[PDB]
């Protein structure tokens, strides 16, 4: 799939198997999510993007399923206005930007 | 970092 | 051009003569620049990111000149810790998300 960024590239992903709403961002390290819990088996971190900082819940080798692939990786779970797959899980996926 | 950016 | 993204998408532009470094971000809908003076033809705008508002500066028909090409873009200015060229100069470009 190609996505012309003429829209936010939105796409649905599915967090263990719970689907969300995730704008693809090449400009995040990160994947932060809103809205789900996934546990006890966190490590607290601090994100930070224009306007601030948000403290986050850590959360590794969680499932997802995004585009017909299947991969595990990291999430991370706040109160981000929107929910973010960042370059660790574009790179996952073999995403590009190209030109 | 992340960069939404609304 | 090809962005793997592996490592930040980060390129070197030209705003109106002056060479910057950018982040090349399809999560963002603005484009925004710290450190530079455009001077004060601009409009005041209030721009919201992961952390929350800022207020910034807002430029029409800068000249940017970035991956060969040369764009005249509209581009913010505020206080960022990453200077972001969104979709509003991607688009410009002919940049494509890829899988």
């Amino acid at each position: 799939p190609q996505f012309s960024l003429w829209k936010r590239p939105v796409v649905t992903a599915y967090i263990e198997g719970q689907p969300v709403e995730v704008l693809l961002d090449t400009g995040a390290d990160d994947s932060i999510v809103a809205g789900i819990e996934l546990g006890n088996n966190y490590s607290p971190k601090i994100v930070g993007g224009i306007g601030g900082f948000i403290n986050t819940k850590e959360y590794k080798n969680v499932e997802i399923e995004v585009l017909n692939k299947k991969v595990r990786a990291t999430i991370m779970t706040g109160d981000t206005p929107i929910n973010i797959f960042g370059r660790n899980i574009l790179t996952a996926l073999g995403m590009s930007l190209n030109l | 970092f992340v960069f939404l950016e609304i």
